[PDB]
RNA sequence: AGGAUUGAAAGGGAAUAAGAUUAAUAGUUCUUAAUCAAGAGAAUGGUAACAUAUCAUGAACUUUAAAAUGGAGUGUGAAAAUCUACGGAAGAGUUCUCUUUUCUUCUUAACAAAAGUAAAUUCCACUGAAAUGAAUCAAUCAGAGAAGUGGAAUUUAUUGGCUUUGUAAGAAAUUCAAUGAAUUGUGGUAUUUUUGCAGUCUUCAUAAAAAUUAAAGGGAACUUUUGCUCGUACUAAUAACCGCAACAGGUCUCCAAGAAGCAAAAUCUUUAGUUAAAUAGAAUAACGCAGGUAAGGGAAGUCGGCAACAUAGCUCUGUAAGUUAGCAAGAAAGAGUAGCUCUGGUGAUUAUCGAAUCAGAACUUUAAAGGUUAGGGG
RNA sequence: CUGUUGCUUAUAGACGAUGGCAUCAGAAAUCGGUGUUGUAAGCUUUAGAGUUUCUUAAUCAAUACUCUCGGGUAUUGAAUG
């Protein structure tokens, strides 16, 4: 598992067609957009809720998006 | 009816020994029908099978002893069974002695109280076991500094 | 710091006014008994709260004393102290 | 043992297959004196030595 | 422990009918803790209550 | 081209972990997360040590290195266990006598990232040491160049050693309610184990080979596919092995809590295992096996102090003849040792904080190593 | 009439034997007598050498007097009621 560090690559990565599925976990303070690519699992830890919303609109409709909470699916 | 099968399984499910498993004595007909782990995992939630707590091992007796030994309540002569060097090694009382002294010598030389030529005649003097403790070295430095200005 | 005692269903067994006197006379803060000058227990009717910030007190101390009183009048068997996970204690059967 | 070669495991497998008694229907034939297997053994009585 | 037993024990027995047939009786030796054994005699306890 | 076959389930070796499941199998299955091999789709920077998410061409022939190597003792970095300091959250135990009390849980992988930050060693650049210095517990080092300042590389249980981060809380542990809810800070100049590093010591002992891999000298010309065969149950022993057997015999290894002590000693307990392991009840004769004690004398017993008894730990004082000068020596001999309340000495940072260790003084008693372990001497 | 059985039977005893009693039986406690050990548990004697403190009191404190010739044990193979 790898971690992306800022908005530049995460937005670029989602637009690419290699993405298999996307998971978002909503913790008490932050949120991780654990996108799952062909090989690794990249996650961006966002603390600003406004910056997560623009990330929540960038996912293409052709992949499965699962929103997790304090209860596992 | 023998409940060996129903007790071994509940040891692996609860992650505890066979001695910590508690099967209800009043519910023998109900427990005896649980021949699979999926049945045993439902009895545990029904509290027909619980996990006994560990026996209490209080360290209150030992702590009051160590507290008393700090004040030297028991450190007598008839409460020692070992040699003087065994309880207090002679090497580690001197390894620490120099590390206490040679750190002070470097501290003064770095600070600028003494010079390299004086710190050299004090490095060997400490090495030869002339100064017994730290206090008896700062006194000698204080003494040998006054003879310098004459 | 605050701590509350829930007596909403055990009030028949324990009169809440009785606990008020017991806590002020048995709570120790610096080492004596009955020296709850800085600690107030008041009434609060159906519940009992300490809510004192002038003394070094702990939540588990209340459970120690609450279990201590439950054995004073042989009431431990029928009751059981359970925390409500929201800065307070509650009693069940 | 834990580690047995292939030609050794299949010979053990035959020695547990042969350690079986007479089938019930066989003994009910006519003039059938084969009532018990006298080539039998056990793990704690006779080590098969192999 | 097994190496010691109380010097004096004040027990209480009760002849009762068995659960199955009332014609056969059985005893139940209870236990009666006592602070001291001074003045304690073999006393026949009779409740006679409703 | 240089020499054939076999020879190690303890030597060498490309690559995997956590949670969960079964009446039993799981580094083998399920979920999640990875890794390896074989494919398929003629460059810069730094004075220098040297450095750049494959990059930045590199054939024949040759060389170097790794794989690849004794032991002893000391010091130290790191992790785990145990102990402990501050602050807590949840539950359990005692309570007529007290105890802000005693106990349990508070965790995290393979593989990767670089907020912060270490110890040791070897090198590079500036200057050139004498009034010689630098340093370790010990050493050891310097004009074929010490100390000082600034740098570079490598080791430290995967990347980069420790904290931290993705994995990852959604898992797990502890609780509450009848599937749904709560929490998971920070330290230590403490003991042990494990694993590395540094030099020191010892040999008329110098303590393996190849597969396989990388570099140099030389200049010839991101995705996807596959990973076949064999073992995998169970005991590993006071009942699964060898002894004719459920034989007090024999049989190679890994993991390792508290009290106490110098000690992995004897004795008691926690996690774990068991209460059955060639049948029991009654009576309490002789003669027995095993374990003991004794008046007065103390080897008179007997082949013979056989057996048994007695000295025993530690501190201080003292210690002969002889001698290969090293030893004899724990020679022999004598004094002390408990409990409680105190005092002082041994350090780090600028008053606080931490360690068991030594010494001394009052007062009391049943006058103190002796429950266990534990030299008889000449 | 004797034997068995009972008092987990003694004045006897390896087992048998022997001796006593068998409903005026027998056993069990309890209360005395008689012994063994040495002053029980709770609180008090600023007893108590000192330390700590409130800051000029309490706390802790081996041991230690009062209640205490106290408590505990006493047939099991002891003797009365």
């Amino acid at each position: 598992p790898k971690q992306v560090q800022e908005f530049k690559q995460i937005l670029k990565l989602l637009k690419s067609g290699s993405i298999r599925a996307v998971r978002v976990k909503t913790n008490g303070e932050n949120t991780k957009f654990k996108v799952r690519c062909a090989k690794y699992l990249y996650t961006y830890i966002c603390a600003d809720k406004a910056k997560a919303e623009e990330l929540k609109k960038a996912i293409p409709k052709d992949i499965h998006v699962v929103e997790i909470a304090k209860k596992a699916p | 009816v023998s409940l060996k099968l129903q007790k071994r399984l509940a040891a692996s499910v609860l992650k505890c020994g066979n001695r910590k498993v508690w099967l209800d004595p009043n519910e023998t007909p109900e427990i005896s029908l649980a021949n699979s782990r999926k049945a045993i995992r439902k009895l545990i939630k029904d509290r027909l099978i619980i996990k006994k707590p560990a026996a209490m091992h209080s360290r209150a007796r030992v702590v009051e002893r160590k507290q008393a030994k700090i004040l030297g309540r028991h450190t007598g002569h008839g409460k020692r069974k070992g040699t003087k060097n065994a309880r207090t090694p002679q090497k580690t009382l001197w390894i620490i002695r120099m590390r206490v002294l040679r750190r002070l010598l470097l501290k003064y030389r770095t600070t600028g109280k003494i010079d390299k030529h004086m710190y050299h005649d004090f490095y060997l003097k400490v090495k030869g076991n002339q100064y017994k403790n730290k206090k008896a070295l700062m006194e000698s430095i204080f003494k040998a500094l006054e003879e310098k200005k004459l | 710091f605050s701590c509350t005692i829930d007596l909403t269903n055990c009030t028949d067994f324990i009169e809440p006014k009785k606990l008020v006197t017991f806590f002020r006379q048995t709570i120790k803060v610096q080492g004596r008994a009955g020296n709850t000058k800085g600690i107030e227990v008041k009434v609060a009717d159906k519940k009992v709260t300490i809510t004192t910030s002038s003394a070094k007190l702990c939540k588990r101390y209340m459970k120690y004393l609450m279990k201590k009183y439950l054995k004073k009048n042989n009431l431990r068997e029928w009751l059981r102290v359970i925390s409500d996970k929201k800065d307070g204690f509650e009693l069940k059967f | 043992t834990g580690h047995k070669g292939f030609s050794y495991k299949l010979k053990l497998g035959k020695k547990i297959h042969q350690n079986r008694g007479v089938p019930q229907w066989f003994r009910m034939k006519t003039g059938n004196t084969i009532n018990y297997n006298f080539k039998r053994r056990h793990w704690n009585r006779r080590k098969m030595g192999m | 422990g097994i190496r010691s037993v109380a010097d004096r024990i004040r027990v209480r027995m009760a002849r009762l009918p068995i659960e199955g047939e009332e014609g056969k009786f059985y005893t139940l030796v209870s236990y009666v803790p006592v602070a001291s054994f001074k003045g304690l005699v073999t006393k026949t306890v009779e409740e006679a209550e409703n």
